[PDB]
């Protein structure tokens, strides 16, 4: 998948994200970003985190963050081309 | 007018010239970021002249003496300095990559030309549309950097007047 | 050009050859994933729903044996079942099944022509006898679909009450 | 006006067409709901104790705490999400602002007559928008009713 110029090909996303127009993965990423900023200030920021405070939700909002950076240079990929 | 001439002492716009594999930055990147922080610096000079001596936006609390601001800024409406972080950063965003490609020569966007002209102006023909009122806005976008820094240095020694 | 949404032209992967088709891909979700995938997927969701819906009515009007009886109302019914283990085992038969489906669905999308949503579960032959298979397979796709959406809307109405009707 | 062509800001430049029309267009229908949703259930009340003498200025608010508001944002939002590509698309081949079908069956088939709709629904949303705005902001500012005043 070795690439030259300015913008990767489409393949290098994968069989499914390749095919993701990219106004589509950059409200994706939007709201990953948002929920994940979300959750990871609702708990240990806006309230400390306890033994009996832990919840999963916040904790899938957390990791989707990286999801969000993947999800927004994907769509910088698709935008290119 | 400094001879009407490239005013550079110590030349670091000509270090383009040595390729450094792209370290030195291009004239164009340098361009983009001293025009930003001329409209930075004139806009923070109307900010801090207002609220130096100003009642301040109607709201909660905000009493402030321009030093002390950004914390109570923060901390008083936590919401507005989301939807300011998050503005700013969209702007950024949308623009960055054409700075990002003016690092070196390969822009493609002509520095400091952004898409923001709310009253429509194409009155101006010399060169770039009214070149003129761009140098002005460069000049008074100068100044305004040179009163920031005079601000922040009485701050610390009452430098001048 | 499409059936279901006149306004959206006809969704492409969408040949009309698949059953159930109207043309309903909105959001243009077919063309994201591999068409097979999507297939597959929709034609289990209905058979867990049409099996979810038919447990959750029997349930409500007649129960199995003891222990099973005294739980009655399906909402109390996971934690019951968790309770004296029947959950636990139904998870792992499901499970083994659901893992040689892994490679089951693997050998599909790489060439290996498995039409979705097949086995060769058919002990009775309706669809081995009858040619024509395609009436079952669509009414199969157009039950589990009424299913899905009777299945999330009973759950949902239990879950507030509302008693039984 | 009449045969009048305004756009003093010229926002034509840097600007897509279509995307502002249809945005036009959803807009003016809209807000003539809006104008007619301001009208009538001061005269004629929904059957129901939720939907007795809440008022049009208050309505959001109260609606808001009971279910109504969320159910309708609920639908609203589906549709909305449904006709995503066709504002992202904005292709000209694409079908102009506005839905091409779901239009009654009484729609006349000349061009000029086409014309002569759009351009009385494009009015009389315009008219719905600046008659909306007036009447929300008179009824804060005074009494009740639909004079408003
Ligand atoms: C400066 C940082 C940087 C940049 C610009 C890139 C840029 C790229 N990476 Mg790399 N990468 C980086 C750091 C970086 N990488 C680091 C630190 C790691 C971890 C060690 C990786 C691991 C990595 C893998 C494993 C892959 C890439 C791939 C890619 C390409 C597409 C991105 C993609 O498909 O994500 C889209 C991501 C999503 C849509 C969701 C991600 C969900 C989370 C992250 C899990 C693109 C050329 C892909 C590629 O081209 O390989 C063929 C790929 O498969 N990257
Ligand atoms: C800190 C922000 C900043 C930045 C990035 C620049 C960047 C630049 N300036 Mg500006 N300038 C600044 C602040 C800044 N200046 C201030 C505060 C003053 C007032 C003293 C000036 C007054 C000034 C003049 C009078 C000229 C420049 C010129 C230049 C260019 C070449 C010199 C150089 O590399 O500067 C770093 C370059 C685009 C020259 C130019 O146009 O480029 C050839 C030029 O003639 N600048
Ligand atoms: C009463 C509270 C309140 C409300 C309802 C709004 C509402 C709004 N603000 Mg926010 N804003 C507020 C207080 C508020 N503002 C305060 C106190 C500040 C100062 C920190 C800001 C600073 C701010 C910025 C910097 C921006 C908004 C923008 C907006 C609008 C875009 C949509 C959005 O959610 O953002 C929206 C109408 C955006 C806008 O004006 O776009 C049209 C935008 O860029 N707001
Ligand atoms: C290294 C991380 C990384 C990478 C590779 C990218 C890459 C990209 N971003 Mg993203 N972005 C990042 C971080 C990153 N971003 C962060 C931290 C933010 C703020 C939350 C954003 C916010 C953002 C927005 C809002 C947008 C982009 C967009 C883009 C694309 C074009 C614009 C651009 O690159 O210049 C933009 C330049 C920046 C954002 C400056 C980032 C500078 C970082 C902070 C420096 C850190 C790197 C450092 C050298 C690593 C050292 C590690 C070492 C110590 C171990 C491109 C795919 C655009 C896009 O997707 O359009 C389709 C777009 O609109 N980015
Ligand atoms: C999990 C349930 C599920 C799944 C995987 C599918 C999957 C599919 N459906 Mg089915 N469908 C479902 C539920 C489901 N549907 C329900 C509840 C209804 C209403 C009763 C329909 C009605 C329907 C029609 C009328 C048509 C399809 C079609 C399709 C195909 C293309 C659309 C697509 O990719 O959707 C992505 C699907 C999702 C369910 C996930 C998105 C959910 C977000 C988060 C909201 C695909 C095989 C079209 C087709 O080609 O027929 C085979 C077609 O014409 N579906
Ligand atoms: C999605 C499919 C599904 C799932 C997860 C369950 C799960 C469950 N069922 Mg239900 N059930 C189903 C389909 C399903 N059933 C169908 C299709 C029928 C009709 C034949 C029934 C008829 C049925 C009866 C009559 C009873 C259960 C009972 C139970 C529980 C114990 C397992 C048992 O004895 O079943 C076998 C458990 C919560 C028992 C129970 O404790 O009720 C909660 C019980 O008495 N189920
Ligand atoms: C009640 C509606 C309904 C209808 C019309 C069908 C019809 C069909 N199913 Mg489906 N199926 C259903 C419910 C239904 N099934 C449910 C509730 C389950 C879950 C237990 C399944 C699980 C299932 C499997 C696992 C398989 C079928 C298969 C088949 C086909 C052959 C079996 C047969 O004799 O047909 C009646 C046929 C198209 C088989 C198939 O398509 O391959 C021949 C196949 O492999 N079905
Ligand atoms: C075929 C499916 C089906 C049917 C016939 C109904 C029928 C009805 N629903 Mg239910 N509903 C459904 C699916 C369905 N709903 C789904 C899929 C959901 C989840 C999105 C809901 C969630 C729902 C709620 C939360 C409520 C209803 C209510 C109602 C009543 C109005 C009516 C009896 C109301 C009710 O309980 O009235 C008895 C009510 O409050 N609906
Ligand atoms: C102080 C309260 C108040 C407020 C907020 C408004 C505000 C408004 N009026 Mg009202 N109006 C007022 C007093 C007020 N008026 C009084 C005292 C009268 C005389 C009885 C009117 C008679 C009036 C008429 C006859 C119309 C308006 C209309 C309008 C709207 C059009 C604005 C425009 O084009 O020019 C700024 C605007 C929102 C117009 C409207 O609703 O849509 C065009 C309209 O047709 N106003
Ligand atoms: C089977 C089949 C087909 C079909 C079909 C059918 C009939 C589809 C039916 C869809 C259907 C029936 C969808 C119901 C939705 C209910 C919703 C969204 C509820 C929201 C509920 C909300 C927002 C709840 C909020 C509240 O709870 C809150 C928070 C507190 C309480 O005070 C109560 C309220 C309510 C206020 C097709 C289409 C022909 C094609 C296919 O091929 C074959």
């Amino acid at each position: 998948t070795y690439w030259e110029g300015k913008a990767p090909p489409s393949k290098v996303l994968g069989p499914v994200v390749s095919q993701i127009p990219s106004p589509a993965l950059g409200v994706i990423s939007l709201i990953c970003l948002g929920v994940g900023t979300y959750s990871v200030h609702e708990s240990n920021i806006f309230h400390t985190l306890t033994a009996d405070t832990i919840n999963p939700g916040y904790i899938i909002g957390s990791l989707l963050t990286p999801v969000a950076w993947g999800t927004h240079v994907a769509s910088w990929i698709q935008k290119q081309n | 007018e400094t001879g009407n001439e490239p005013w550079d002492p110590m030349g670091f716009s000509q270090m383009y010239k040595v390729n450094s594999l792209g370290i030195n930055p291009h004239p164009q990147w340098l361009q983009e970021s001293e025009i930003k922080h001329g409209r930075t610096a004139m806009l923070a000079f109307v900010g801090t002249l207002v609220i130096h001596a100003g009642i301040h936006i109607p709201g909660l609390d905000y009493t402030t003496d321009w030093y002390n601001s950004f914390p109570e800024f923060a901390a008083k409406n936590p919401l507005g300095l989301a939807q300011v972080m998050a503005g700013l950063t969209i702007w950024e965003g949308h623009y960055g990559t054409e700075a990002g490609l003016m690092w070196t020569g390969e822009g493609t966007r002509n520095p400091g030309e952004l898409g923001f002209d709310p009253l429509n102006l194409m009155k101006g023909k010399s060169e770039a549309d009214v070149n003129t009122m761009k140098l002005k806005e460069i000049k008074n976008g100068r100044l305004a950097m040179i009163a920031m820094a005079g601000f922040a240095s009485e701050h610390f020694i009452p430098g001048s007047v | 050009k499409s059936a279901s949404i006149p306004f959206m032209p006809k969704p492409e992967k969408l040949d009309g050859t698949v059953p159930g088709d109207v043309g309903f891909d909105p959001l243009g979700f077919s063309n994201w994933v591999n068409l097979d995938f999507l297939r597959e997927a929709e034609i289990k969701h209905g058979r867990i729903c049409m099996l979810a819906v038919a447990g959750w009515v029997a349930v409500d009007l007649g129960l199995h044996l003891p222990g099973d009886v005294h739980n009655v109302g399906s909402l109390e019914a996971h934690d019951t079942a968790v309770k004296f283990g029947a959950m636990s085992q139904i998870l792992l038969w499901t499970s083994i099944f659901e893992a040689i489906s892994t490679v089951g669905v693997v050998q599909m999308l790489n060439g290996s022509g498995r039409q979705p949503g097949y086995f060769g579960f058919d002990p009775l032959n309706f669809s081995k006898d009858a040619a024509s298979k395609a009436k079952l397979e669509l009414n199969e796709i157009k039950n589990g679909r009424l299913a899905m959406l009777a299945f999330s809307g009973i759950v949902t109405q239990a879950a507030l009450g509302n008693d039984f009707p | 006006p009449t045969t009048k062509n305004f756009d003093p800001l010229g926002l034509a430049e840097k600007g897509d067409v279509l995307f502002y029309r249809e945005a036009e267009l959803k807009h003016c229908r809209l807000a003539m709901l809006a104008v007619v949703g301001m009208v009538v259930p001061n005269f004629v009340r929904l059957p129901g104790d939720i939907y007795q003498g809440v008022s049009v200025v208050e309505a959001h608010n109260a609606m808001v705490e009971k279910g109504p508001m969320v159910q309708l944002l609920f639908w609203l939002s589906l549709f909305e999400i449904i006709t995503a590509p066709l504002t992202w698309n904005m292709q000209a081949k694409d079908r102009e602002p506005g839905d091409f079908s779901l239009d009654p069956l009484g729609f006349c088939k000349d061009p000029e007559k086409k014309k002569r709709y759009q351009l009385s629904e494009l009015k009389n949303g315009r008219l719905a928008m600046l008659a909306f705005s007036g009447m929300i902001t008179q009824a804060v500012l005074t009494g009740h009713g639909f004079p408003y005043l």
